[PDB]
């Protein structure tokens, strides 16, 4: 896939928590009209000038609309930007690992 | 706040020639991969019309002679080839990040053969004069360049004072402007004159084109 | 069909507000964002900011902020910006538009702002008629307040050859012509006429250009 990016919004469904691998758990609910799409997912530096963390979660894709999406990344350790979907709206969640 | 600087302000091209409209970012406006900065045309008169977004990719029912390029700060826009109907503004728009910010805009001239003004003059209708009023209009339609002056004469005597102009954003079809000159007086001094003169002078001629009515 | 039908044309004294509104149809109007933006006179775009329907999520400008409210009514499909405390740098024509992708790709045709405290007055209609070939005709729209006027030829029928000018300031008053260039068996034979309408007085004026 193939699919191209959502456009709309996501709505948080579960807060940010830390797994005993210390990764991070996230589930997003879409709300917007791109029916199966590739929600954008970036983790930065708090002056977002680059990219850190790594996906566990293998292409992370919106199947239904109104049904939670579960993320997994490795953070890098301190603080982060965890980053979803498009601007305006785009969700942008703070995390700090060990 | 991400500025977004256009470049040049405006630029004249001859038709079926390449256009290319620049548009630099102050910063990055890539995430995920994808720039987010987007293309619009607007013509006078009429809503922005989005061209291509994500930087290169058209719109549905955008001609294929619109191309899009770039990434992180540099930025162009290419029509190629120009045609007439692409008289327009052009302008670029960032959202990576908010406040969503735009260019200043591109006006694109389209450069076609000289043509000289289709010159008509009308006198002042009764029902203005009834109220008071007199109005001289003169239609100067259809040149090309834009460049024209106009001189009004009464009986003779050039006029400078009560002379209003207006010039039309260049044709959607033919690539022409037009313009039209009014010179309003009082009833008073407009019933004590006869001849009422409108001349044109154009690159197209080095004659002023010369139109006129005698109030007789 | 997605549509987006704007509000009309409005006058506003400094200091004073208006509540401007954008009727959104064909598409699900809960499901995509709602933006505004500004264009002054003879300038460029501004967004202001931006309503999700589904919750009444707003992103504004910060510039816009005091200035600019927000809203959206689901059971209608309407979105409203209402412009607080009115000053001359927010007479404009504001666009709302949807942003479908990821970018705006149906807009309104948007609604002039004028903030002024001169007075609306309707215009004056004059007939411009000759006193060979193709015959020039026209129509004079003197001494109205605020822009803008609307003007057609034969109820839209003649579109060809029309040339409608850019309004000129005057006095606190705009003044504006419009010819029309049609074959010379067309006229007088067939009738000739321009529609001007002047939404801020409700005028609507028919002048049938007769021969000198
Ligand atoms: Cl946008």
């Amino acid at each position: 896939m193939s699919y191209s990016m959502c456009t709309g919004k996501f709505k948080v469904v579960k807060e940010i928590a830390e797994t005993q691998h210390g990764t991070i758990v996230i589930r997003v609910q879409y709300e917007g009209d791109g029916s199966p799409c590739k929600i954008p997912f970036e983790i930065m530096d708090l002056e977002k000038r680059h990219v850190l963390g790594r996906l566990i979660t293998v292409n992370p894709i919106v199947t239904e609309k109104d049904s939670p999406v579960n993320i997994e990344a490795e953070p890098p350790f301190g603080d982060s930007y965890i980053i979803i979907g498009v601007e305006p709206g785009q969700l942008k969640l703070n995390w700090f690992k060990k | 706040n991400i500025v977004m600087t256009q470049s040049p302000t405006s630029l004249a091209v001859s038709l079926g020639q390449r256009a290319t409209i620049s548009c630099r970012a102050s910063e990055s406006v890539d995430s995920f991969g994808k720039s987010f900065m987007h293309f619009y045309q607007q013509k006078p008169g009429q809503p922005p019309k989005l061209l291509i977004h994500l930087a290169s990719n058209l719109e549905s029912g955008v001609p294929a002679r619109f191309t899009g390029r770039g990434s992180r700060t540099d930025f162009t826009l290419t029509i190629d080839p120009v045609e007439a109907d692409d008289a327009a503004t052009y302008y670029c728009q960032q959202n990576n990040e908010v406040p969503f910010t735009f260019g200043s805009g591109t006006k694109l001239e389209v450069k076609r053969a000289d043509a000289a003004p289709t010159v008509s003059i009308f006198p002042p209708s009764s029902e203005q004069l009834t109220s008071g009023g007199a109005s001289v209009v003169c239609f100067l339609n259809n040149f090309y360049p834009k460049d024209i002056n106009v001189k009004w004469k009464i009986d003779g005597s050039e006029r400078q004072n009560g002379v209003l102009n207006s010039w039309t954003d260049q044709d959607s079809k033919d690539s022409t402007y037009s313009m039209s000159s009014t010179l309003t007086l009082t009833k008073d001094e407009y019933e004590r004159h006869n001849s009422y003169t409108c001349e044109a002078t154009h690159k197209t001629s080095t004659s002023p084109i010369v139109k006129s009515f005698n109030r007789n | 069909q997605v549509q987006l039908q704007q509000s009309g044309a409005e006058v506003a004294r400094p200091g004073a507000s208006v509540k401007l509104s954008c009727k959104a149809s064909g598409y699900t109007f809960t499901s995509y964002w709602l933006q505004w933006v500004k264009q002054r006179p003879g300038q460029g775009l501004e967004w202001i900011g931006a309503i999700w329907p589904g919750d009444d999520d707003t992103r504004y400008a910060q510039k816009f902020q005091g200035k600019a409210t927000m809203t959206a009514d689901k059971s209608s499909s309407t979105a409203y910006i209402q412009l607080s405390n009115l000053a001359s740098e927010d007479s404009a024509v504001y666009y709302c538009a949807r942003k479908g992708g990821f970018a705006m790709d149906y807009w309104g045709q948007g609604t002039s702002v004028t903030v002024s405290s001169a007075k609306t007055t309707p215009p004056s209609v004059y007939p411009l008629a000759p006193g060979n070939s193709m015959v020039t005709l026209g129509c004079l729209v003197k001494g109205y307040f605020p822009e803008p006027v609307t003007v057609t030829w034969n109820s839209g029928s003649l579109s060809s050859g029309v040339h409608t000018f850019p309004a000129v300031l005057q006095s606190d008053l705009y003044t504006l012509s419009s010819s029309v260039t049609v074959p010379s068996s067309t006229w007088p034979s067939e009738t000739v006429t321009c529609n001007v309408a002047h939404p801020a007085s409700s005028t609507k004026v028919d002048k049938k250009i007769e021969p000198r």
